[PDB]
């Protein structure tokens, strides 16, 4: 007759081994989530960045009226243009 | 691990029969639910990032 102490110790060892295996699976999933969180952050940053446009850079040459500016775009064509209200 | 060995040796019936089994069952069920949820979220977010 196997001693109850031996049975309890064997059951505890088996449960600990199963818990260690499950912990290894959890650690693998956690590493996957950690990598994929930064990967998804970069992916969403790129996707948001894709929808955005550039601003022509040009030099203001004179301020005609309170909301009229003459701007000489770097290529050379001169425009009369407005101005954003909070500036 | 010494504390666990002592608990399992000195207390063979008062702990293994009731305390250990229920705690282990609760832990494994919680971990399985967490694994399933994490796998579902990972698959959904993998499809989203695809």
């Amino acid at each position: 007759m196997a001693d109850p102490r031996d049975k309890a110790l064997q059951d505890y060892r088996k449960k600990l081994l199963e818990h260690k295996e499950i912990d290894g699976r959890l650690k693998e999933l956690r590493e996957q989530l950690k990598e994929l969180t930064k990967q998804y952050e970069k992916s969403e940053n790129d996707l948001k960045a894709l929808q955005s446009v550039g601003q022509i850079v040009g030099e203001v040459l004179k301020q005609l009226t309170e909301e009229k500016f003459i701007v000489k775009a770097t290529n050379g064509p001169r425009y009369v243009v407005g101005c954003r209200r909070q500036l | 691990e010494q504390d666990g060995i002592g608990e399992e040796v000195l207390k063979m019936s008062t702990e293994e029969i009731i305390q250990r089994t229920r705690l282990l069952d609760s832990e494994i069920k919680i971990m399985k639910s967490e694994v399933l949820r994490v796998t579902h979220e990972l698959q959904a977010m993998k499809d989203k990032i695809k």
